[PDB]
């Protein structure tokens, strides 16, 4: 009887996760509160 | 200008492992195990014997395993203020006590592992003869096969002295040294082939022989948190500190830590026998307490009784004392005495002998005013 | 599934500053959208603290 030591290793073994697409598809915009002005339709 | 306090002497860390593996969170348990190589049995059988069978021996490994265990720490707070108002005198204030008292708390750390390690038996060195006691020492150690290099040996302030009274050294004749090393200086040479190292942390009366592969420390430098403002790596005689002063906010706080992760491992062998060290402790067979006869303070006063060996060791917190007068005079345990009624009392000590046998007493007057 | 014109679906994003507190390290900015990095020391408790927020 021979004592050994223990190994733990890592050879490409990744947990499945998501991937990053939506991300970027977006229309993002930086900075209280911020308001967008809408522009008027007249009539004839 | 300048009545510093007196303060004690690292020593004990310059003599121990420090650090013999570097990694231990790693592994499991931040413990790491060390393999100690095995050994094979033989075995004998007559020729020409009519069983040609053989017996298989057998080589098992066993092994031994070092776990950091403990953190010393200093904690501290700033009064009320963080640049001029407490630290006054940057690098000379604050932060020399603080790195002294872990210095000193990593000393006591090593002293206990010593101490509490189990030596099994006692040698009894006595004052009259200390080099047979040596050389008892030095049988211990020849007798587990340990090897004869590598062998130190520390000693209290009570071994000394009680060396320098040895009438071996003292002599000169009997030392064989013409310049009198023990009488001209108060310091003795190596005797015994282990040489003689002063350390008062250890007990005065006790002195402790060990070889190189006796104990294991382990002291780990813990890194600087992200998390705080400040931080240091001030070493301490050898072994580095993390110290760190972040501003915990909360009720002002400015409180700062000196840590170091500290680990202890004591070698023992295969079945478990601790015979890689020895220990020696002084016969002491005469006590009497300092100081004589003594009134008190006062008919309500108190005051704490001290008693000493006829070596010249303190031993009131193994010492005993008895009141025979006890409505007259009450006495505590550790021999704080208290004056209830004025008069004439006795109080008698008693000391258990290292040697054994029956306990040496003495009994000191009193006239509480 | 959803087939929309880039005008529409839009997001803000504002990337607060950090505290007094902070001791901060470098940015990462995960996709496209900035974010910082705290990281405080409490010295109550035994733990260290690491948030990444927006």
């Amino acid at each position: 009887i021979f004592v050994k030591p223990e190994l733990v290793a890592e050879i490409g073994v990744k947990q499945l996760q998501r991937e990053i697409v939506l991300p970027g598809l977006v229309w993002t915009n930086p900075l209280d509160t911020i308001t967008v002005r809408v522009p008027a339709i007249t009539t004839a | 200008i300048g009545v510093k306090q007196l303060q004690r002497e690292i020593v004990l860390p310059g003599l121990v492992w420090t650090n013999p593996l570097t990694d231990f969170g790693g592994s499991k348990n931040d413990t790491i195990t060390v393999r100690v190589p095995a050994i094979t049995t033989a075995n004998r059988r007559d020729l020409r014997d009519p069983d040609r069978t053989v017996i298989a021996s057998e080589l098992v490994e066993h092994s031994f395993g070092v776990t950091l265990d403990k953190h010393v720490y200093a904690a501290l707070k700033f009064t009320d203020e963080q640049r001029t108002l407490d630290i006054r005198d940057y690098t000379k204030q604050v932060l020399m006590p603080q790195v002294s008292a872990v210095a000193y708390e990593l000393e006591d750390y090593i002293a206990e592992l010593i101490e509490g390690a189990p030596y099994e038996e006692t040698i009894l060195i006595d004052p009259a003869d200390t080099v047979p006691a040596f050389i008892t020492a030095d049988q211990r150690m020849g007798e587990a096969n340990v090897p004869t290099d590598s062998r130190r040996l520390v000693v209290g302030s009570a071994v000394a002295a009680a060396l320098a009274k040895d009438k071996q050294f003292r002599h000169a004749d009997w030392s064989g040294d013409q310049a009198n090393a023990a009488l001209r200086e108060a310091h003795v040479g190596r005797l015994a082939g282990m040489n003689v190292i002063r350390s008062n942390a250890i007990a005065p009366d006790k002195a402790y022989l060990w070889h190189r592969t006796a104990f294991i420390l382990a002291y780990r430098t813990p890194v600087v948190p992200e998390g705080a403002k400040a931080g240091a790596s001030f070493s301490a005689n050898g072994v580095a500190l993390r110290w760190l002063a972040d501003y915990d906010y909360s009720q002002l706080g400015d409180r700062t830590l000196l840590d170091v992760f500290t680990g202890r491992k004591v070698v023992t062998e295969v079945d478990g026998s601790f015979v890689r060290a020895v220990e020696l402790q002084l016969q002491a067979s005469s006590i009497t307490i300092v100081g004589g006869a003594f009134a008190l303070a006062t008919t309500t006063g108190t005051k704490q009784l001290k008693v000493r060996d006829d070596n010249g060791t303190d031993v009131t917190a193994r010492c005993t004392f008895a009141s025979s007068a006890g409505t007259k005079a009450t006495v505590s345990a550790a021999g704080l005495v208290t004056g209830v009624a004025a008069g004439t009392a006795d109080i008698t000590a008693s000391y258990v002998p290292p040697q054994g046998g029956t306990a040496k007493t003495a009994t000191v007057t009193v006239t509480v005013p």
